RNA sequence: AGGACCGAACCGACUAAUGUUGAAAAAUUAGCGGAUGACUUGUGGCUGGGGGUGAAAGGCCAAUCAAACCGGGAGAUAGCU
RNA sequence: GCUCGCCGGAAGACCAAGGGUUCCUGUCCAACGUUAAUCGGGGCAGGGUGAGUCGACCCCUAAGGCGAGGCCGAAAGGCGUAGUCGAUGGGAAACAGGUUAAUAUUCCUGUACUUGGUGUUACUGCGAAGGGGGGACGGAGAAGGCUAUGUUGGCCGGGCGACGGUUGUCCCGGUUUAAGCGUGUAGGCUGGUUUUCCAGGCAAAUCCGGAAAAUCAAGGCUGAGGCGUGAUGACGAGGCACUACGGUGCUGAAGCAACAAAUGCCCUGCUUCCAGGAAAAGCCUCUAAGCAUCAGGUAACAUCAAAUCGUACCCCAAACCGACACAGGUGGUCAGGUAGAGAAUACCAAGGCGCUUGAGAGAACUCGGGUGAAGGAACUAGGCAAAAUGGUGCCGUAACUUCGGGAGAAGGCACGCUGAUAUGUAGGUGAGGUCCCUCGCGGAUGGAGCUGAAAUCAGUCGAAGAUACCAGCUGGCUGCAACUGUUUAUUAAAAACACAGCACUGUGCAAACACGAAAGUGGACGUAUACGGUGUGACGCCUGCCCGGUGCCGGAAGGUUAAUU
RNA sequence: AAUUCCUUGUCGGGUAAGUUCCGACCUGCACGAAUGGCGUAAUGAUGGCCAGGCUGUCUCCACCCGAGACUCAGUGAAAUU
RNA sequence: CUUUAAUGUUUGAUGUUCUAACGUUGACCCGUAAUCCGGGUUGCGGACAGUGUCUGGUGGGUAGUUUGACUGGGGCGGUCU
């Protein structure tokens, strides 16, 4: 049986990483959400 | 020449094949080739824009001369080639200076022969010249429209016009087609038919034999339900409908052409 | 030569039995089909929700699909329990 | 520690992804481990990852992404040029032995190789954001030359056997060695050299391309393996002494030939077929503006440099994806012996395990199997399940047919072991010896040794010789779909979808059509023998009547009819 | 008849006995010619029917070999109420 | 008043030629190292095509909705002042 998670780094920093989230007016609207709630860690970027 | 082959399986018996043993058999000429990727018939918004295009084989692009430029400076045929981008065949030519091209080989047209483009240019096959310098009622293929903008009628294998009447700064081309058009006197053409004209009688004979040349399966509209086809639907085979495209215009009978700043050049429709 | 034949790896899923607070939220056992091709597979890319893709089953789009998931309008409305 | 059992194309070994201290040592047994625990991938403390050559980083690009100006759009934003990123692909170089409790192509010993900077010396025309060559490319098939590897013999060391025999045609073990440097072989490709000229290669070119003579016919490129050296070295059974019994130090014999042989190498080869099989840089060559004693280029010697980051462990899994120490999933590499066509199957080698509750008894009943008198589908919705058939060689084989098939149709005969033909046959492989030789990795003759089917005749043992594992049940009539394929991941694989073939219709290229407020893009770098839509669905014979209704195509005497005025 | 209600129509074959099968008739409730008609070799984990071999499917069950169930020591659930 | 031929009458339309708005997904030069874009020269088309506002037809391509009650269960039939 194959689940429907397969991990891959290169893959997971592509989509979710921190440049990502920068780079679209959308995308940094994430990270001012995220900062107002108080998050330890923005994104995936670990 | 055109064979059939024996029925040792179910996917041999109806396939028929075309064979010239003319054609040459090693590399293309590394200089005058290119890359084209497929592209499944998808846009720039990735989106499928024509249905049924998808897989095949690999090929590569054969920058073949279709304005044919250079005049006065003779040329040789070398040999006729394969060229997975078109029905024709294509013929490499060398000319005195040290140039080589691409053109599309007209029926007739073998290795030796000589070539020539240009005003003073003989009415022979293979030979380019303005409308003006040939003879009314001779057969051209690889027709301009605009002049000094490339042969871009009469290209597929076995096709070719002829010009029926010259009235003025025009003369009047009936096409394949079957319909009359104007274009100026001015435009070039290449005399004579294109070859391959066999090219039509082979049988495929094997759904994957398609496969191999980039088509997908069709289905139809029938066979869906009505979310997705104007047509689909039913408990049994039921139509009840008059037959649409899939996005319901009228698909039997009813004329899609609208072009108003064209029509001045038609003579009469293809009938 | 071959969308040729038999048959392992590899890809499937026709029958029966077991299991059903399972070893397992779809498997095990004994048989079964294809196996040079319209084949199978690793890495990366593209298509975004009345939208995509579909050899067409309303199938699939993260164990969710006759309209995904998250947040908001929102304490929607409920002659009903 | 001695026995027993299991895997052995894996349940062995090694990489990638993914995980992150699970690695090694000392100590502890509360909690964790489906039981106990002195044990642990558990708690605590300490230790452990060494690179010019391996990988990343770096240079170059594919699909694709971003995109200065620009075009477009109420705003947000969309597309895109010059450019710049982006591997799953192209680009320089290291091998053997030894060592730690834990790393090693990284440390040590021996022997190597690459790319750059600087200096000296001897010659010389150098120069790119440009030109040319190269890099550079498919499927299938066949054969030859080899090697990794294995088997036997020779040699060397040891043995003479718990119960009849075993000094012999007997038993056990070993018989290993790399990169690099020199030679250039089986094979593969290609005629060579010199002059004159030129509408081409965005300008130039001595380079590529083209043309004309002369002259010689052998030149060049590529290439597995073998041999020599590396190597008077390392390794090596075993023996010798401690042992603090876990291991230490010393010496060390032989180290050859024959045959068989890859799916690995020559081979990016050769033959053939159509569906006609990436890009750019590193590399070689040519010049332009420029410099000319210079600066630069070539060669020899010397000397300097090669930074930074990863390196432990998990090896198809107790450490990754599944909530679990979960009968599930996970890409690539290696490939011993006997039998065998085989990577199937059976038993084993190296190596690794006995699956983290056990001890008894020997009721019904459930699960997985073995055998069964006489009958033989009487069972049941239905021969569902089980039983049976099953290999090779030869003989023989029906209706029908699109002449290929049907067909392995159906059916019959042989099959072990020993002896002879023949102290091992046909065939394969081929040493010393002889002759030539343009003497050498040669040619001719020759047969020693090694290996080795199949067949025939005679004898012989058993109830049975395709003795185990493995391994088709067959025939007759009929509906549907021509066939190979696809489908409801998780109750439906089918007569449903697709298909080759047929027809109608639209489309003259800024094509019709589709995604898009638009700009643009696909169709297509295609051009009516082409492209889109619709229905039917190989092939054979065919496809009849109806134009009132509803669509579509064309016509225009008349009625009515919008904004507007 | 993948189409036929009345219907297990009627006739012939096969069985001791055949609502299914095969060959016909024509009275086609309510076939019919590219939402194609009629045939068709080969192909099918496709639907129906009949034979040979083979059998624990059965008459009608019997014995044996292993894993649970049973007793002992350790750990130790669940639905429901 | 009608059936009429004709000069002169306010227009409505249908054609032909022109270049100067406008179109060019024709050719050449420049920015420029550039198949984008802009500027320049010229050929072709040309007041057509194309776009804005207003307006008649078509428009399940899409959207929002409606589709009664009684009833010896509901539907069919019948009823509703
Ligand atoms: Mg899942
Ligand atoms: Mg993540
Ligand atoms: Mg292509
Ligand atoms: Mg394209
Ligand atoms: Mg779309
Ligand atoms: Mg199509
Ligand atoms: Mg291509
Ligand atoms: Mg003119
Ligand atoms: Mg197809
Ligand atoms: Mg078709
Ligand atoms: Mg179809
Ligand atoms: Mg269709
Ligand atoms: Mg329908
Ligand atoms: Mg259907
Ligand atoms: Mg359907
Ligand atoms: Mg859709
Ligand atoms: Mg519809
Ligand atoms: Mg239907
Ligand atoms: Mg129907
Ligand atoms: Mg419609
Ligand atoms: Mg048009
Ligand atoms: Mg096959
Ligand atoms: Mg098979
Ligand atoms: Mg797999
Ligand atoms: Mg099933
Ligand atoms: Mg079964
Ligand atoms: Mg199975
Ligand atoms: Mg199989
Ligand atoms: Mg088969
Ligand atoms: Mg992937
Ligand atoms: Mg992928
Ligand atoms: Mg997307
Ligand atoms: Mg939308
Ligand atoms: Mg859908
Ligand atoms: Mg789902
Ligand atoms: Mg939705
Ligand atoms: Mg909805
Ligand atoms: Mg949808
Ligand atoms: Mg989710
Ligand atoms: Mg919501
Ligand atoms: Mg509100
Ligand atoms: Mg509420
Ligand atoms: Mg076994
Ligand atoms: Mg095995
Ligand atoms: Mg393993
Ligand atoms: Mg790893
Ligand atoms: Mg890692
Ligand atoms: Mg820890
Ligand atoms: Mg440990
Ligand atoms: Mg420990
Ligand atoms: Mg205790
Ligand atoms: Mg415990
Ligand atoms: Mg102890
Ligand atoms: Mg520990
Ligand atoms: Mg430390
Ligand atoms: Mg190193
Ligand atoms: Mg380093
Ligand atoms: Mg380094
Ligand atoms: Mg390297
Ligand atoms: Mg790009
Ligand atoms: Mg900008
Ligand atoms: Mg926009
Ligand atoms: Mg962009
Ligand atoms: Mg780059
Ligand atoms: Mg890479
Ligand atoms: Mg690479
Ligand atoms: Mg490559
Ligand atoms: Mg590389
Ligand atoms: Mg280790
Ligand atoms: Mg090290
Ligand atoms: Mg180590
Ligand atoms: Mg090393
Ligand atoms: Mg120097
Ligand atoms: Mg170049
Ligand atoms: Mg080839
Ligand atoms: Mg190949
Ligand atoms: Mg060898
Ligand atoms: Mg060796
Ligand atoms: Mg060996
Ligand atoms: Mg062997
Ligand atoms: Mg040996
Ligand atoms: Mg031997
Ligand atoms: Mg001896
Ligand atoms: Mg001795
Ligand atoms: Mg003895
Ligand atoms: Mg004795
Ligand atoms: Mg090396
Ligand atoms: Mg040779
Ligand atoms: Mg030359
Ligand atoms: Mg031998
Ligand atoms: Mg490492
Ligand atoms: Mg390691
Ligand atoms: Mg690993
Ligand atoms: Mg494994
Ligand atoms: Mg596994
Ligand atoms: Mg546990
Ligand atoms: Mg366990
Ligand atoms: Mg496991
Ligand atoms: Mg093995
Ligand atoms: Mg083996
Ligand atoms: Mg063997
Ligand atoms: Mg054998
Ligand atoms: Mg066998
Ligand atoms: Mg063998
Ligand atoms: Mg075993
Ligand atoms: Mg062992
Ligand atoms: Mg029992
Ligand atoms: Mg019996
Ligand atoms: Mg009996
Ligand atoms: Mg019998
Ligand atoms: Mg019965
Ligand atoms: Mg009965
Ligand atoms: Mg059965
Ligand atoms: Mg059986
Ligand atoms: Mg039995
Ligand atoms: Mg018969
Ligand atoms: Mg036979
Ligand atoms: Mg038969
Ligand atoms: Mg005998
Ligand atoms: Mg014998
Ligand atoms: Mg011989
Ligand atoms: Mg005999
Ligand atoms: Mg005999
Ligand atoms: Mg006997
Ligand atoms: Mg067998
Ligand atoms: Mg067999
Ligand atoms: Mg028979
Ligand atoms: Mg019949
Ligand atoms: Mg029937
Ligand atoms: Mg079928
Ligand atoms: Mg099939
Ligand atoms: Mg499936
Ligand atoms: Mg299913
Ligand atoms: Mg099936
Ligand atoms: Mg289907
Ligand atoms: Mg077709
Ligand atoms: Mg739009
Ligand atoms: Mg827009
Ligand atoms: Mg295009
Ligand atoms: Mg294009
Ligand atoms: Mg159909
Ligand atoms: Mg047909
Ligand atoms: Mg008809
Ligand atoms: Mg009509
Ligand atoms: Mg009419
Ligand atoms: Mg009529
Ligand atoms: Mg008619
Ligand atoms: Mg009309
Ligand atoms: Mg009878
Ligand atoms: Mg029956
Ligand atoms: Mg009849
Ligand atoms: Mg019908
Ligand atoms: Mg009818
Ligand atoms: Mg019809
Ligand atoms: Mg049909
Ligand atoms: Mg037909
Ligand atoms: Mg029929
Ligand atoms: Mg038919
Ligand atoms: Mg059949
Ligand atoms: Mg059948
Ligand atoms: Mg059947
Ligand atoms: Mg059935
Ligand atoms: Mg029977
Ligand atoms: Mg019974
Ligand atoms: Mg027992
Ligand atoms: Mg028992
Ligand atoms: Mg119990
Ligand atoms: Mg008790
Ligand atoms: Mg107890
Ligand atoms: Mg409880
Ligand atoms: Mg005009
Ligand atoms: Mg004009
Ligand atoms: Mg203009
Ligand atoms: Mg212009
Ligand atoms: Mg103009
Ligand atoms: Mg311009
Ligand atoms: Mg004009
Ligand atoms: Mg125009
Ligand atoms: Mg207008
Ligand atoms: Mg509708
Ligand atoms: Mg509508
Ligand atoms: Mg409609
Ligand atoms: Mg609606
Ligand atoms: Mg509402
Ligand atoms: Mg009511
Ligand atoms: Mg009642």
């Amino acid at each position: 049986m194959k689940r429907t998670f397969q991990p891959s780094v290169l893959k997971r920093n592509r989509s979710h990483g921190f440049r990502a989230r920068m780079a679209t007016k959308n995308g940094r609207q994430v990270l001012a959400r995220r900062r107002a709630k108080g998050r330890a860690r923005l994104t995936v970027s670990k | 020449a055109v064979v059939k082959c024996k029925p040792t399986s179910p996917g041999r018996r109806h396939v028929v094949k075309v064979v010239n043993p003319e054609l040459h058999k090693g590399k293309p000429f590394a200089p005058l080739l290119e890359k084209n990727s497929k592209s499944g018939g998808r846009n720039n918004n990735g989106r499928i824009t024509t249905r049924h295009i998808g897989g095949g084989h690999k090929q590569a692009y054969r920058i073949v001369d279709f304005k044919r430029n250079k005049d006065g400076i003779p040329a040789v045929v070398e040999r006729l080639e394969y060229d997975p981008n078109r029905s024709a065949n294509i013929a490499l030519v060398l000319y005195k200076d040290g140039e080589r091209r691409y053109i599309l080989a007209p029926k007739g047209l073998k290795a030796g022969d000589q070539i020539q483009s240009g005003v003073d240019a003989a009415i022979k096959p293979g030979n380019t010249l303005p409308m003006r310098n040939i003879p009314v009622g001779s057969t051209v293929h690889n027709v301009e429209m605009k002049p000094g903008k490339g042969g871009q009628l009469a290209r597929s294998a076995g096709t070719y016009v002829q010009i029926v009447a010259r009235d003025g700064a025009y003369v009047t081309l009936r096409l394949r087609s079957g319909e009359m058009r104007k274009v100026e006197a001015d435009c070039r053409a290449t005399l004579g038919e294109v070859g391959n004209a066999e090219h039509m009688l082979r049988v495929l004979g094997k759904a994957g034999a398609a496969r191999w040349r980039g088509v997908r399966p069709t289905v139809r509209g029938t066979a869906m339900n009505p979310v997705d086809h104007p047509h689909g639907g039913g408990e049994g085979r039921n139509f009840g409908k008059h037959p649409v495209t899939p996005w319901g215009v009228q698909t039997k009978g009813k004329k899609t052409r609208s072009n108003k700043r064209t029509d001045k050049f038609i003579v009469r429709r293809r009938s």
